[PDB]
């Protein structure tokens, strides 16, 4: 039922909100003042309704069918959580097969051949996930970005990816603004996070530049290298730039990081990268240079457009079949279960607003 | 194919065929027949079925030392990664004599970072293998760097969790001076060496003639040295103790000695009684101490430490009711039972 | 931008003296589809937090949550004070009168404006003033604004020590 | 004798200023039967450990292991200083050579030894000094012989700061 005011500000604060559509609304102003106000009408959905906050906002966790429904979707995001930030979440648990099922393999061909086609991260995400459980946060904002919670070998996890379907899959303020959050508040109710990466860039942009991407997608990078957390990654493929720091890294400091082979990681997608390695030879000739430009272009990609460039330095763990990731997972966390990490003592810490 | 991407898993074999073998089969042959066995083989064995994980499995020497870089083997001939012993969590690397001859590199150093950090930050004990010929020349001091990583840590570990340092192969130099460090050393008969400085040089300046097994050699770390805990038949002997080591431990500081409850009988027992008359009437003589111990641990069981070294006193340390002890005790039978040096360290 | 500047002179201890007159939150369109929901909360999220000694005077009309935003005693601010000029509300009184009394104003369609221009003002006169807030402690006092000076220093004198503690937690949840 | 003393610094808070001349270890059997391993290897275990400031200026020689014993950074000192003297390398240029060209040594049986006098001096040309180490930055300064005490003190004045942080732990388990 609508909020509206100071009050809307309480929520705010709340790890999460839950609204229930075209029966809920909220706003700071109401929408006879706007007008008086600023010369624009808008109406009451328009303006802060269920569906406003879910995707253009960012505010709102999210969407209920009816408020049947809406409580039990706050019942079962509950279970996930820990009842204080002493205990562990509950894990009912449950031995894991390893053996390698047909499901497994499903993987070996997720990824397409070709490198523009996409993939719905959603399969990959559930293969690792207990009876392919995966409880989606936020669905409806920025989609390009999958925040989740699941659960293996019965211990409750939760879960940052890449997703190609939407907007190509990259970063974008939106984005950072979401799934950012959503680690700080893993990381302080000890949830293990499981990053999967596929990446190319951070949405160009005149607006998304303005708005304050250089602020805001730092707060993900904060939220990485602040959690204590175990936190394990997978890449998929894509991995391009400041993103490859970005999300879920051995930088920031996470315990294991997975590559499949299709998985590629690099300074620069590589039709720039060589622009500015070989600026100096494909200018000269400028005859029978353009031709040399692509086909040059296939001696980087091909050279330098894998994993193991990585892994060879050890940024990556292991370079694995894509199969067999759902294995990975269930030792790695078994391992890292009991992990424990320390810092210079502070009040608090300024991440960047 | 290769653009394609099940091609891109199968080239994904094709190195993981070669990482696994590092050596050439005539750098593996030479060592198998010495009476000895591989890194990959160590840990199979140390760690149980199935359990294993790799780390920096592709990781291969950024070098350009001396052509070294004309070979970039993959896993820098070390092999690293974490298994479990029993069902408790355990992190291990192997040293890989085959390559290099199991020289020590700056990303070989590295790789034992991975290890030990994924260790200390689980809390978890590492039990680590080396048959290291050296600190490898070429690098250059990157060598004695990476070294200096591994005691920093050895340090900053030791006491939260257990180090074990199982030696099947010659360590010389620095590389000394890391198991040194840690709780533990097993080490094999004939088959293992440690030495601070090589024998060639104490010829050159003291003009002593000397073998490898006595300077180096298993035994002599064991008796007279007196940094040796322990000397093994054998390379699966030499496993079997660490098995049976560890289980005496906890994972870390924080916890208490893994124990599996039993009740004790209240009652004295027949061979209790074995007591009253373990001791001699004169006072000259002597009564194994041994016995004593025997009588009051689960089972009758100890597990002698350092056997060869000051036999002044034994120690060990043996379950109670299920729960896991230690004993130092004094030793009639040798040297009267006393005191000294060897025996107070 | 505020709740940065707060945030960050909370994390170093440097006491934060604020001086608040606003009126309202600005009304956008846009300023509700950005989010202005989870935005403007950092603000009051941080001088929550904060520990370092504030204060907080209000010179001008505070008017609705946001007069709880701005370093209001009741967010967690130690002393808090303003000029008789200050008036503490719910809302303008304009507004404010029209939901009160608004079947009133339906009552004797003749002389609307005057019958409601005329409790306009009732409100406003009566209300729209430090004093009933004082009464309630909100507000330490009413102090004049020529004493303004006079109260952060001494204030500060007191406050320069102070300390504050609550229940561990590895990091706050504060809205991005 | 260093080791106890580099604790016995440690505990009352006197930071430990290290200077470097090593040519190695001492050889002879005596010394690996009496043991050398366990006992010299504690230094290694007093400096990692030691929580005081930590200045170390190379003047001399610092071959194979004693390099990173001598409070180096690699224990962790904070750090590090080198004179142009300073030779650092993992042996002897005169051990050093006959392992890596062993061969190359071999095959003729005259201009053979002469050679290896050529190829000892090519290896101390190159790698007998302070800079490859540089490089890496294992050591933060190359500094004149006079400088060395502008940079102790100065390097004094800064760490006179420094505290930093290990896993708790009822004792250590240093090798006696």
């Amino acid at each position: 039922g609508p909020c509206a005011g100071g009050a809307v500000y309480s929520p705010a604060i709340t790890d999460f909100t839950v609204m229930v559509d075209q029966t809920s609304h909220m706003f700071i102003t109401g929408p006879d003042v706007i007008k008086t106000v600023t010369g624009e009408d808008v109406g009451f959905e328009e303006l802060g309704g269920a569906r406003t906050h879910n995707s253009t906002s960012g505010v709102a966790h999210h969407m209920a069918g009816d408020e049947k429904d809406a409580v039990e979707y706050v019942k079962q995001l509950l279970s996930y959580l820990p009842s204080n930030n002493l205990s562990e979440p509950p894990a009912f648990p449950e031995e894991a097969d390893l053996a390698v099922t047909d499901e497994d393999a499903e993987l070996d061909t997720i990824v397409p051949d070709s490198a523009n086609q996409p993939y719905d991260m959603h399969s990959v995400i559930e293969h690792v996930l207990d009876d392919a459980e995966f409880f989606e946060t936020q669905p409806l904002f920025a989609p390009n970005i999958l925040t989740g919670f699941g659960r293996v070998e019965g211990r409750p996890v939760g879960i940052v990816a890449n997703q190609p379907m939407q907007f190509a899959g990259c970063l974008d303020i939106t984005a950072s603004e979401k799934a950012a959050r959503f680690v700080r508040t893993c990381d302080a109710f000890n949830v293990p996070v499981l990053t999967f990466v596929d990446v190319p860039g951070f949405l160009p942009g005149v607006d998304q530049e303005h708005d304050g991407i250089i602020r805001r997608g730092a707060k993900l990078i904060f939220a990485y290298a602040e959690a204590t957390v175990p936190l394990i990654t997978v890449i998929t493929r894509k991995a391009f730039g400041g993103a490859y720091a970005v999300m879920g890294s051995k930088h920031l400091g996470a315990d294991l990081n997975l590559a499949w082979p299709t998985a590629q990681i690099a300074v620069m997608g590589a039709q720039g990268a060589v622009n500015i390695l070989h600026r100096r030879t494909i200018a000269d000739a400028g005859d029978d240079a353009e031709a040399t430009r692509a086909r040059l272009i296939q001696e980087y990609e091909d050279a330098l457009l894998n994993p193991y460039t990585a892994a060879e330095r050890g940024y990556v763990d292991a370079v694995i079949m894509p199969s067999d990731t759902r294995r990975h997972i269930v030792r790695g966390l078994r391992q890292l279960r009991t992990k424990r990490e320390s810092l210079p003592p502070k009040k608090h810490g300024n991440i960047p607003l | 194919d290769i653009h394609t991407t099940a091609g891109k898993l199968a080239d994904l074999r094709r190195r993981i065929e070669e990482a696994t073998h590092a050596g050439s089969a005539r750098a593996v042959e030479k060592q198998h027949a010495k009476g000895k066995l591989t890194a990959r083989e160590r840990i199979d064995l140390l760690l149980d079925e199935g359990s294993f994980v790799e780390l920096d499995e592709f990781a291969r020497h950024r070098s350009t030392n001396f052509g070294l870089d004309a070979n970039r083997p993959y896993g820098d001939g070390v092999v690293t990664g974490y298994g479990t012993v029993d069902g408790r969590p355990v992190a291990v690397f192997s040293q890989d004599f085959t390559v290099f001859g199991g020289a020590l590199g700056e990303v070989y150093g590295q790789k034992i970072v991975k290890v030990m950090d994924f260790a200390l930050k689980t809390g978890c004990p590492v039990v680590g293998i080396n048959d290291s010929g050296g600190a490898r020349i070429q690098e250059g001091v990157a060598s004695l760097g990476a070294y200096g990583e591994i005691f920093r840590r050895n340090t900053h570990a030791s006491g939260v969790i257990p180090q074990i340092s199982l030696v099947v192969g010659p360590c010389a130099g620095g590389a000394v001076y890391s198991p040194a460090i840690t709780d533990f050393t097993v080490m094999v008969d004939q088959t293992s060496h440690m030495f601070i400085t090589g024998p060639d040089v104490i010829k050159t300046v003291t003009g002593e003639d000397v073998g490898f097994e006595e300077l180096g050699g298993a035994r002599t770390h064991n008796s007279t040295s007196g940094v040796a805990h322990h000397m093994a038949g054998d390379e699966k002997d030499a496993v079997e103790y660490v098995k049976q080591l560890l289980s005496y431990l906890p994972s870390n500081n924080l916890s208490e000695p893994p124990a599996f409850p039993e009740e004790a009988d209240l009652a004295v027992t027949d061979e209790d009684a074995e007591l009253d008359t373990i001791v001699p009437d004169s006072a000259n003589q002597p009564y194994d101490m041994h016995s004593v111990i025997e009588h009051v641990l689960d089972d009758a069981e100890f597990f002698e430490t350092q056997p060869l070294f000051a036999p002044n006193i034994l120690t060990g340390f043996g379950r109670v009711e299920g729960r896991p002890v230690g004993i130092v005790a004094n030793q009639p039978m040798q040297f009267a039972g006393c005191l000294d040096i060897t025996a107070s360290e």
